[PDB]
């Protein structure tokens, strides 16, 4: 947020609608200025996210971050199997592949 | 759930408005001051319930779109032949179902918009929808709930 | 033109009365239904001028929370019924028309009792305002304007007469704007949306009329990006 | 790719069954009208996961 | 740290020295004692469970190494640290059911950048058995209907390197003898109407199974003149084909965090419309709170 | 779910008979050629690559949309066992 | 002009190179920064044409998993380090161009090595490709295509020479976009939406040409709302 005051802008007309529903909730101390209002809301770990579809925001801070996500290995079972017709056992005449 | 609920807040000045007349003046202005909330304990009516009164069920929702009313904020709204006091959101829910089964009169005989919708309440809205209404039409309501369900919830934040 | 080009949006329409209308449109490229939908939605509820009773003054009533003798309704319930009123003005010269009314004796005052102003017409005739009784007097004025959206009484607090009472501003002819982007399939690719938005309107402007108005404002707005400074 | 438009027809109206791992009750095998999808993955519905 | 050096994967440096050669395959290091050892590196070797073990040098030309410092990173060692995944920014809220119960949404962007790619290797094999109905050849011949399906085979028999074998394609050509011991009446007249002279043989060629198959990478053969092998009786020669593929991150996969959020991907979202930070940055993953 | 399944379930003495009716009725709708239908002209069964369903899609989407409209008749032993198929094969062409 | 229309958003820009640019545009009617900051932010992120490595070729390479002897990299760390490259064609007719390169000895081949082509300017002069040792032979062709969106190589699979290798390939130039509807103050009413966009980019295409194609497609799209059905 430091760069905000530098790069050349201030809090949206969105960056506040959230704070109300925030103070009403009970996360940010009422009264305290918007600026110091977001920090107290950032230090809880959450930040003001906007919906990537409506431009409109998400009424209410949504904790975000950097989590270490590994991709889990696949077993031969996970492979998809589809059997219309096919081979057939010797003795026990029940299908097989 | 979220949508169907009502906040509660601060209590500094002793209010129980249901009686006095100068309990509106110095109180309503006090909502304009930092003393009287919109969700306050004055049992009958909190200053917030005095500020907004919407004619048609719809007006009840434009007010939420225009930064004027929260969905979880107490409000006075006149539905079918009665001065109702409920959140703008409870009056929405009351419609989702009312639309899942066009019949808007039966679509009110089975929903308790008197409280937050837990998992046990709905279950009921359904079992009862099934019984009363129809089975096919019901399923319609069942996703009709699976929609808003998955909707608000994302902006719920 | 044949394939991809003539595969341009199939703008289907279904307009019932001056209130219901369902405009379909597709195919559209991945996530575009959701790209056009919203704008038209935040527009149809924010920049569409209209007519509505914003200011109301009463005979002897000076405060918003009171009741009049020989009047079933109350000061907050009568001015409510007015919020349900729908009129109309002709040219730009009009910015605010105060309607006049005065009735007495056993009568059910309706939006027809006012005095017929020239450039203004009430789309809301048989609108029930109140039921008068014996010894009951009623005389009010209703300032009608042309804003855009929903304006709080407190927000403007009109100041006609000194005892006048503000009315919440309901300037959006449209009651609600719905839209969905169901999935559709056309040939090779199927990841195409099918943008559909329904629009509810009091009858002031036809749903489809609003549309045209809508898209316009949004278009006349893209030119705003023209003189590099 | 023209065949794919035929499978898109040999399934109209038709349905298929889907059984859970430990089928515990009738509700563990439910019909479903097929919709052709993309991927190595059967797409289920949120409301049914309660059944199986 | 103590995991990548102890678990053997990343090739460390013994005694101090300078870096002499640096191939994608050899790192002959120069010890400050006149010595210069050649440090071979397994290019793209196959693991037992299929994952890869491709190593990569992390030292420039003419570098003065520090006794005990990685010259090449093991398979999943970022740089000496046990790296089994990526750091992606995670937003945590509920999405229109896409993350319904324990399912996860992945920002399409994640693939725009070669992030979650993995290089797995499958080993297809096959044998030329010596059946009493005649020896099973391994020729570039597939009796019945085409040549359009012979391309990849290129070399007579086995498939040519660098050929993405699409599932259903011939990986190796093979021929067995049709009947149990006899020819056939109806199939006799037939073959004669259009050319009685027809290889009355069969096509039992090793093909790729339904599922997948990528670009060939290596093919082995143990035909006659067996070097130091042990083929089995009934086996004339064993041909091996190694296929590898870049398995990007598609729906179905299960990515998980070291705490238990064991989930499976249910929707790749085009960056265009997924939750974004006040400024330009969006989120790549998304997680339901209902599980915590 | 299924259009008027409610009435359907609501027109038989057994949820199981409504299952037997449609299937068996689905048979003879394909068996004796797709023209044993008690309705067709205007608003009846329709698919969408063209309007094709007019010919032969899901046999039982018919058996079900037929019985919904009070035209069919089913009982415990309505019409005799062998002559039934005999005459039905006499009135309907298409093989 | 004097008022209202001379109060029309003052479009101002800000650019150094083609890598960045901010685009203020105030004042604006209540809640428009949203109704415009967004559609755009979307179109900009995918619907703008660019150019990226499509098919690669290596002197002595068969499959994309081999290791050129003499080069530090793996072929899978070389065709991944190409996707980082950014070319800038000059005229439509250049849907495709091929850039050779022929190096040897102990040198750090850089994108400045590609043997030049008329019409094309590599704005990526210092990007690292491979590292050749004593006696290396890294002779390679590399196709560059103009396109749009993101298309798995697996998706197009182009084969120049049989030994050639395809690569995944994103086409969007834009690398970031955002908007900040800061409430600006100017006397009469302060609910002033001061919309301002800021588009970063590889360079392939400027920021202003972008914010233009953007607002163009969307104007080119609001058009499919004409003939109902």
């Amino acid at each position: 947020f430091g760069k905000r005051k530098g790069e050349g802008f201030g809090v949206d007309k969105r960056e506040v609608e959230v704070l109300r529903r925030a103070e009403k909730l009970g996360l940010v101390t009422p009264g305290k200025t918007p600026e110091e209002q977001l920090k107290e809301l950032f230090l809880q770990g959450k930040v003001v996210l906007y919906d990537g579809r409506t431009g409109e925001p998400i009424e209410g801070p949504i904790v975000v971050g950097q989590m270490f996500i590994m991709k889990l290995y696949h077993m031969v079972e996970d492979k998809m199997h589809a059997r219309s017709t096919g081979p057939y056992s010797l003795i026990t005449q029940q299908p097989l592949g | 759930y979220y949508i169907t609920q009502v906040r509660k807040e601060k209590k500094g000045a002793g209010l129980e408005f249901a009686t006095p007349e100068e309990a509106l003046a110095a109180h309503e202005r006090g909502e304009v001051a930092l003393n009287a909330p919109i969700k306050v304990a004055g049992r009958e009516t909190s200053v917030g319930r005095l500020k907004y009164v919407f004619a048609n069920p719809d007006e009840a929702l434009l007010a939420v779109a225009h930064g004027i009313v929260d969905l979880q904020d107490v409000v006075t709204v006149r539905y079918m032949g009665k001065r109702l006091e409920t959140s703008p959101g409870r009056i929405l829910f009351a419609r989702i179902v009312a639309e899942a089964v066009e019949d808007e009169k039966v679509a009110w005989e089975l929903i308790q918009l008197d409280v937050p919708q837990e998992k046990n309440s709905l279950k009921d809205l359904v079992y009862q929808a099934f019984l009363r209404l129809g089975m096919e039409k019901t399923a319609r309501l069942l996703d009709a709930l699976k929609y808003y369900g998955f909707t608000f919830s994302t902006t719920s934040g | 033109m044949l394939d991809s080009k003539l595969k341009a949006p199939v703008f289907t329409v279904r307009t019932q009365g001056r209130e219901y209308g369902e405009f379909v449109l597709e195919p559209l490229e991945r996530g575009f239904g959701v790209t056009l939908g919203n704008p038209l939605r935040r527009i149809l509820l924010s920049s569409i001028p209209g007519t509505a009773v914003t200011s109301v003054y009463i005979e002897d009533v000076l405060h918003e929370f009171s009741t009049i003798p020989g009047v079933k309704e109350d000061v907050v319930e009568i001015i409510l019924n007015l919020k349900e009123l729908v009129v109309r003005f002709l040219n730009p010269s009009l910015q605010t028309v105060t309607l006049l009314l005065k009735a007495e004796g056993p009568k059910e005052v309706k939006a027809r009792d006012f005095l017929p102003v020239a450039d203004v017409e009430i789309m809301n005739p048989d609108l029930h305002i109140a039921t008068l009784e014996e010894g009951g007097r009623l005389n009010m004025e209703v300032r009608v304007d042309r804003g855009v959206g929903y304006v709080p009484a407190e927000k403007h607090g009109i100041k006609d007469r000194i005892n006048a009472i503000p009315v919440d501003a309901v300037f959006s002819p449209v009651r609600r704007v719905a839209f969905q982007v169901e999935d559709t399939r056309l040939g090779q690719r199927t990841d195409l949306d099918k943008l559909t938005l329904r629009i509810w309107t009091d009858g002031s402007v036809t749903p489809l009329e609003a549309l045209n108005q809508a898209v316009e404002i949004l278009r006349e707005h893209l030119t705003y990006f023209s003189n590099p400074q | 790719d023209e065949v794919w438009d035929a499978l898109e027809e040999v399934i109209h109206g038709k349905v298929v069954l889907l059984n859970r791992a430990p089928t515990l009750h009738r509700l563990g095998i439910q019909a479903f009208q097929p919709v052709l999808v993309e991927g190595q993955s059967i797409q289920l519905h949120p409301l049914v996961c309660e059944a199986f | 740290e103590r995991v990548v050096r102890d678990s053997l994967a990343a090739l460390y440096a013994e005694e101090d020295g300078e870096v002499a050669k640096v191939d994608g395959n050899r790192i002959v290091v120069r010890y400050e004692d006149g010595r210069l050892v050649e440090y071979p590196l397994r290019r793209f070797y196959r693991s037992n469970q299929g994952t890869a073990l491709d190593q990569r040098p992390r030292v420039v030309v003419g570098q003065r190494v520090r006794k005990g410092d990685l010259l090449a990173d093991g398979p999943a060692s970022e740089n000496g640290f046990l790296a089994l995944g990526q750091n992606v920014l995670v937003a945590i809220m509920p999405f229109d059911g896409y993350n319904f119960e324990d399912a996860i949404v992945i920002s399409e962007e994640l693939l725009k950048r070669d992030f979650y790619t993995s290089i797995h290797i499958e080993r297809y094999e096959i044998e030329a058995r010596d059946t009493k109905l005649g020896p099973e050849r391994i020729t570039r011949d597939i009796p019945h209907l085409s040549e359009a399906a012979l391309r990849d085979l290129d070399e007579e028999g086995v498939v040519r390197i660098g050929a993405e074998v699409k599932p259903g394609d011939i990986l190796v050509g093979r021929t067995s003898f049709k009947g149990e011991s006899e020819p056939t009446p109806e199939e006799r007249l037939l073959r004669s109407i259009f050319g009685e002279k027809a290889r009355d043989v069969k096509d039992t060629s090793l093909r790729v199974p339904p599922g997948e198959g990528g670009i060939v990478v290596r093919t082995v053969r143990l035909r006659r003149g067996d070097p130091g092998v042990e083929l089995k009786p009934g086996v004339r020669e064993v041909v091996r084909v190694y296929v590898a593929q870049k398995r990007k991150l598609q729906v179905g996969d299960k990515l998980a965090n070291r705490h238990g959020n064991k989930g499976v991907v249910a929707k790749i979202l085009p960056v265009e419309d997924m939750p974004h930070l006040p400024d330009g940055t969006p989120v790549d993953v998304i997680l339901n709170p209902l599980g915590v | 779910a299924e259009p008027g399944i409610d009435k359907l379930f609501g027109m038989v003495d057994s949820k199981y008979r409504l299952t037997v009716v449609v299937a068996k009725r689905a048979q003879q709708l394909l068996r004796h050629g797709f023209k044993n239908t008690v309705l067709e002209p205007e608003e009846r069964p329709k698919m969408q690559t063209l309007e094709g369903l007019f010919d032969d899609p899901n046999a039982e989407t018919w058996a079900m949309k037929e019985l919904l409209t009070g035209r069919l008749v089913f009982g415990e032993n309505l019409v005799p066992e062998d002559r039934l198929q005999k005459e039905m094969e006499r009135i309907y062409p298409g093989e």
